[PDB]
């Protein structure tokens, strides 16, 4: 499912994601924009460690979710990979939320340092209501 | 919990500034406010900033005349006024959330909020 730009703001929104760990939704908003297009069937082969980033937040199979076949994976979002491919996000916030709970926070992910941080972000959320 | 300390205020004339800080104490924030009273009108929020991400929210009458800022070093966060007018005038109050917003819940709705200063009065006068 691609989402809605102002659907997503209010389905993050409703998941607890707006100021968690003091992350705005905007910036929540902005990491799915540059992550996937806000696309949860969004895939990214890395044929440098054989793993797969998966779904709106493009979550990497190595240290974070369980695809079965990516070498030396971790699980640490104790879930399958797949479940971060469905229209739900319910499972992806909760894997997004456990990424940023590392001291990184949210510069876990190098398109949001490079697209999002020090940018206008308000523009991902602005005439939505949220 | 969360102990905050309001610091700066006062009297100031149009077009001049003041700036105003609170520090926070206790439990980490995730977000720092600041509201306003002002006489003869319901409270209301001023200006916000994310802890995190120092992502900021501000009320539509003062959009580019107020900066809201911070230093987690020192777990503070920062309005500077510029530009104040007659209409400023208000008992602001610091405020601050350790937690997520709930759905239906603004940046500027002061129920989003559990832990508050004690009042800080900011008096602008014409010229
Ligand atoms: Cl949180
Ligand atoms: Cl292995
Ligand atoms: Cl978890």
């Amino acid at each position: 499912k691609v989402f809605e730009r102002c659907e997503l703001a209010r389905t993050l929104k409703r998941l607890g994601m707006d100021g968690y760990r003091g992350i705005s939704l905007a910036n929540w908003m902005c990491l799915a924009k540059w992550e996937s297009g806000y696309n949860t069937r969004a895939t990214n082969y890395n044929a440098g460690d054989r793993s797969t980033d998966y779904g709106i937040f493009q979550i990497n199979s190595r240290y974070w979710c369980n695809d079965g076949k990516t070498p030396g994976a971790v699980n640490a979002c104790h879930l399958s990979c797949s479940a971060l491919l469905q229209d739900n996000i319910a499972d992806a916030v909760a894997c997004a939320k456990r990424v940023v709970r590392d001291p990184q926070g949210i510069r876990a992910w190098v398109a949001w340092r490079n697209r999002c941080q020090n940018r206008d972000v308000r523009q991902y959320v602005q005439g939505c209501g949220v | 919990q969360v102990q905050l300390q309001e610091s700066g205020g006062g009297s100031v004339q149009a077009g001049g500034s003041l700036r105003l800080s609170c520090e926070a104490s206790g439990l980490s924030t995730t977000v720092m406010a600041w509201f306003r009273q002002a006489p003869g009108k319901e409270r209301e929020g001023v200006a916000a900033i994310y802890t995190g991400d120092g992502f900021p929210y501000y009320a539509d009458s003062v959009k580019g005349r107020f900066t809201i800022s911070q230093d987690n070093a020192k777990n503070r966060m920062y309005l500077q006024m510029n530009s104040l007018e007659p209409e400023d005038t208000a008992m602001y109050y610091c405020a601050a959330k350790t937690g997520a917003f709930s759905y239906g819940s603004l940046w500027w709705m002061s129920r989003a909020y559990n832990h508050w200063g004690q009042g800080t009065q900011v008096t602008v006068s014409s010229h």
